[PDB]
């Protein structure tokens, strides 16, 4: 049953304008509300606005109003949240769900799309820095890598390409103040075999056509 | 002319998500099914009878 | 009796001059219906995927592959979505005879 | 319809109802109000919904013009045989299909209201008479916590029974 | 303006355990509330619907209950498949309102942190800044609690940590603290240590390193 | 049938009937007589001739035998293949088609009828009790113009309501 | 479903009634018991038996695979064309069919329930109350024999009339 | 009263977890169904009339 | 193989009675109509509700 695609997520500037996309598969949906929700990273869902089925009614947040405009188009069987005054409090992945009444309003939400990423920030594009965190003792040593002060969206790292993915730890990235992130990934291995077997990180930094290599050793 | 469309026909692009079209029979994309119709509408809701 | 409250059991009545047909009725208005028909168009020939149709013009498949002087503006030719032979496409072989399996040459280009 | 409650034994609908298919007006001393039945409303929707997914859900894949010559008469009307027998096949099963299961659609609206009606009828019993119209009016006094009972289908018959047999041996 | 509270913020429970979440609304919103089940980076899931109509997917071990502003959601028998967080929202009036989220967590047995230390790699001294990561790995439960010690003085505000998820082979969580200085900073100080209290260890326990 | 009044709670049709498909049976002190309702009757009447159009109204335009040699046993198996690939689907449609439809009218008929009878229990209510087999016993007096009162529909119910009550307390 | 009985105003099903698809539970001094309707339970047994037989012995006679070479293209194409408009068709029909008839099939069951109810409503008439779920308490003495006269629908009213019309003045 | 005996109408169910499509709704369990629908074969080629095929 | 069959198809042979099969649209013998469902069951009895 239906599938809501989403579309037109995306990294943007503060004030300068964004529009989103909510597109089902299947044809029934046109009779139905829908819903968009958001989420902050690391944080809760908020409510955001809805539209009735034929776009009568029209509903929004306070935290957002005046800056968004839900609309639809039925015989192209999708659904557009247009947002304007654009600011660094709106990045969020963003939902469309469907209203589980519509044609009657009930304010619940049924089905969901994907979700999309939206970022606002006044920051250039940057690919990521790699440092080696080097082993050197404790029980059965570990090793990995800080990928400091990229933008955007997210990285991927990976052990010899995938070569081993058995105690790999990625954290979460952190948005520090300088309004890049940081993030790193590491591997407890097996063995004190450091000063023989090779080991390498692969960073994979998407909205910048970056890909890093780094081989990591010990002192 | 400089447009793009999912679906073609001889007598025009078709930029729509019904089932059924009765446009032409031939078209080059993702296109409704061409029928002989001229009105294929269902009912889902019911017989509507604002008044005595 | 003594106030006698009413509750009352009824449906939705609504300003929809939609109608619909069933077998044993006609023109029946309801209060909500889906259309299953397209039928509006651009009247224009479009891009598809992004990339603009051929068009032959005045020349014929058999005029564009033979190269008929008249078809010139299709020498660069090398890309396209589909193919378009307007009704005045009369350019094909000038020199006059029979283009063998010319049908399943059409076939064949058509993919 | 079929059923005869919708355009029958319930001569109309009620533009004043806003939030469903399907509900209930009452009066009381509190005063007037419609609601709808969520849950059967729910049911209809649901079902109206899967229909439509139904019917065109099937629906699948297929025109790639040809050319003949002149001797080739015979796999051309061959051809044009083929494209018009497939043509008026769809066309009918399509034309059909929507006439069918629009009058089996109005027939469910139908069942549903009158469904409805039965079973309030049935919780109220004798504490209430049928004054038509799909109209109950109460032997005794029904408060907006006394209707909420009703539409929830929770009604407690025996609490307000003896108020309403001295009720129907009198006035 | 509404406002919902959602009560506790987490749960640690075993497979086949009965978990209660309430969830509480300022005003009085009838009985028009549902739960939603979110797993980390997917769609929420609808569960329950006004206040105690299980929704048709739904397995039955879900359960909702109250009236007015008190509702509770009750898993009778926590599956394997049950951790996420549950939002409750309301749907009496616009604009519509989720409570902040109950996240339910798998309870194992207690692990002690495997820890280890980092120091900023000299490429990265070049660059003008220095990092020095503290690594907390494998550990049951959340719990630490790291102080960065430099030649004994204690630091604030010029660390942040981040935790990874619930891991899916053994339920574990890992944690890294990243001490970030200037290169200037770091050159007058030769001594940098982190300390992990974690109940899985009696004695409060040291990684250090010296800068050369 | 679905709705159990013909050949169900009302057991047999009316020979004596003339002048539609549905109607009443009156016996009073004048007489005894039959009378159609008309406006039921015109209402099926219509439902059916419409229904009877519209499977016809589809149905439209086609064979015109083709020849082949020896070296085209393809292009004529094909051929054949086509024929009787259509023949065949028109020929289940068709069948099928009309099935369908006589199911669903003497499904139609029986409502009808279900609904002319309930249009009377919902006039009478309790001035008369119902009896068995669709009959309706008076507990009042019922001249000929009472007898048309109920068949047009405009029954003057509390007219009566008065001489009915007393004869339910009895007799 | 279509009429509310199955589901409906009668909650679930008996897994105690082996016999049939519908009947009767009983309870007087002598005990406890089930019984099918066996008339009924027939009567459905040989519409659905029919039912399932017409879109089966519809269906008959048809895929022989062919070649061509490299300069037939166009007959390859049609040929494939042929094959899968039939087939498309075929399976369109056939699944929706069964969609229809299932919907339709689950409403019979549906009204042979309702059916059965009233046609146990109109025996007893005011010789015993309904107290909702199907169920009839009696107002008078009602054994084994009298019982087996009711299913059989040789029931005798006024047999009882009298003892009953002096436990609804009362008790 | 006084006994107040009951007889009462109802339907038959049982074990089955067999379920159909209708239009309006999926997967109804129903007490009976019957399979229309052949998926089985036996992986391999037999003879016919008892006669075998000819593998070139 | 040494088996008999009534009915045959490049990927095996059929031993059934049913109307219809999704096996494969190739077939030598009497088998039952090709079609591309994965489902065509017929209710015959009813709605199956074993308690409240
Ligand atoms: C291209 O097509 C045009 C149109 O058919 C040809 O011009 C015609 O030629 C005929 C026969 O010689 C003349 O009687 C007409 O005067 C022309 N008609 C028109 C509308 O111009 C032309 O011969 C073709 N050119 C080539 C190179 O094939
Ligand atoms: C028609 O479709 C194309 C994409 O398929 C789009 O570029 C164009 O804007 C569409 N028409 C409308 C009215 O949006
Ligand atoms: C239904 O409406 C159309 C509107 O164009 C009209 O042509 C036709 O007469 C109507 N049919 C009937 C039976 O009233
Ligand atoms: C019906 O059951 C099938 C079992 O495979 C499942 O895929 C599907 O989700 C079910 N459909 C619905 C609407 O519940
Ligand atoms: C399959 O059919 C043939 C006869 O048609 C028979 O010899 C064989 O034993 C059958 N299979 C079974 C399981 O009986």
């Amino acid at each position: 049953q239906v599938q809501l695609v989403q579309s037109g997520g995306g990294v943007v500037q503060p004030g300068r304008s964004l529009r989103l996309s909510c597109a089902a598969s299947e044809f029934t949906f046109r009779m139905y509300a829908t819903h968009w929700v958001r989420q902050a990273p690391g944080k809760g869902l908020e409510w955001v606005a809805l539209i009735s089925y034929d776009g009568s009614n029209k509903y929004y947040a306070d935290s957002v109003k005046g800056r968004f405009t839900i609309s639809r188009d039925n015989s192209m069987n999708t659904v557009y949240l247009q947002m304007n005054t654009l600011r660094p409090e709106d990045t969020a992945v963003y939902y469309c769900a469907r209203d589980l009444g519509g044609y009657f309003i009930r304010g619940i939400m049924d089905v969901w799309g994907q979700g999309t990423l939206v970022t606002v920030s006044s920051a250039s594009t940057k690919g990521p820095s790699v440092f080696p965190l080097a082993p050197s003792s404790g029980g059965t040593a570990a090793l990995g890598c800080l990928v400091k002060d990229y933008f955007p969206e997210p990285v991927t790292v990976s052990w010899n390409s995938g070569a081993l993915t058995s105690g790999v730890h990625t954290f979460p990235a952190v948005l520090q103040s300088s309004g890049l992130y940081s993030l790193s990934s590491v591997v407890t291995v097996p063995s004190s075999s450091l000063g023989t077997q090779t080991y390498i990180c692969n960073v994979n930094h998407k909205p910048s056509n970056t890909k890093v290599d780094k081989r990591v050793e010990p002192k | 002319h400089d447009c793009n469309t999912k679906c073609q026909t001889p007598h025009g692009a078709i930029n729509s998500s019904l089932p059924f079209q009765n446009i032409h029979p031939v078209t080059i994309g993702e296109c409704p099914k061409y029928v002989r119709s001229t009105k294929l509408r269902m009912a889902t809701g019911l017989r509507n009878i604002p008044s005595i | 009796a003594d106030p006698g409250d009413t509750i009352c059991i009824g449906y939705h009545a609504n300003n929809s001059t939609d109608t619909v047909d069933t077998v044993l009725e006609k023109n029946v208005t309801v209060t909500h219906s889906v259309n299953l028909l397209e039928d509006s168009h651009n009247g224009k020939l479009c891009k598809l995927k992004g990339i603009a149709p051929l068009q032959l013009g005045k020349c014929n498949i058999a005029g564009w592959l033979l190269g008929n002087p008249e078809c010139d503006l299709l020498l660069t030719a090398s890309s396209w979505s589909y193919i378009v032979e307007t009704s005045n496409s009369e350019n094909g072989t000038c020199y006059p005879g029979d283009f063998i399996d010319y049908e399943e040459l059409r076939e064949q280009l058509s993919s | 319809g079929l059923f005869g409650a919708i355009a029958g034994f319930i001569e109309g609908g009620w533009t004043g109802m806003i939030d469903g298919w399907y509900g209930y007006h009452h009066q009381n001393e509190q005063g007037s109000g419609y609601a709808a039945d969520q849950k059967s409303t729910q049911n209809a929707i649901d079902g109206i919904t899967n229909k439509v997914n139904s019917v065109i859900e099937k629906m699948n894949t297929q025109a790639v013009g040809k050319e003949f010559n002149n001797l080739e008469r015979r796999i051309e009307n061959l051809n044009k045989k083929v494209d018009d027998g497939f043509l008026d096949i769809w066309t009918y099963n399509a034309e059909l299909l929507v006439l069918l299961e629009n009058e089996r659609t109005l027939d469910f609206h139908d069942s549903n209201v009158r469904n409805l009606y039965e079973k309030v009828k049935s919780q109220l019993k004798n504490n209430a008479k049928e004054i038509g119209n799909g109209c109950f009016e109460f032997y005794h006094k029904c408060d907006d916590a006394c209707m909420e009972s009703v539409r929830n289908g929770t009604y407690d018959y025996p609490k307000y029974s003896e108020e309403s047999k001295l009720n129907r041996e009198e006035i | 303006e509404l406002q919902m509270t959602q009560s506790p913020s987490s749960v640690s429970a075993s497979v086949g355990d009965r978990v209660t979440i309430t969830c509480r609304a300022s005003q009085g919103i009838s009985s028009w509330l549902a739960w939603y089940q979110q797993k980390p980076g997917k769609a929420p899931k609808l569960l329950i619907y006004a206040a105690s109509s299980l929704q048709s997917g739904v397995p039955s071990r879900f359960s909702g209950s109250g009236s007015g502003t008190d509702f509770t959601l009750t898993i009778s028998s926590l599956q394997p498949e049950d951790f996420a967080t549950y939002y409750c929202q309301q749907a009496n009036s616009f604009p519509l309102t989720f409570g902040g989220g109950t996240k339910v967590e798998i309870k194992r047995t207690v692990a002690a942190p495997s820890v280890f230390i980092f120091p900023p790699s000299d490429e990265q001294l070049k660059s003008g800044t220095a990092s020095v990561v503290c690594l907390l790995n494998n550990f049951y439960p959340r719990e630490a609690k790291v102080q960065w010690k430099v030649d004994n003085a204690l630091q604030s505000g010029n660390s942040q940590e981040s935790v990874t998820e619930q891991d899916s082979k053994d339920s574990t969580y890992s944690l890294s603290s990243t001490l970030t200085l200037s290169k200037a900073d770091y050159e007058k100080h030769k001594v940098y240590a982190c300390e992990v209290t974690h109940q899985g260890l009696s004695s409060p326990v040291t990684k250090s390193f010296n800068r050369g």
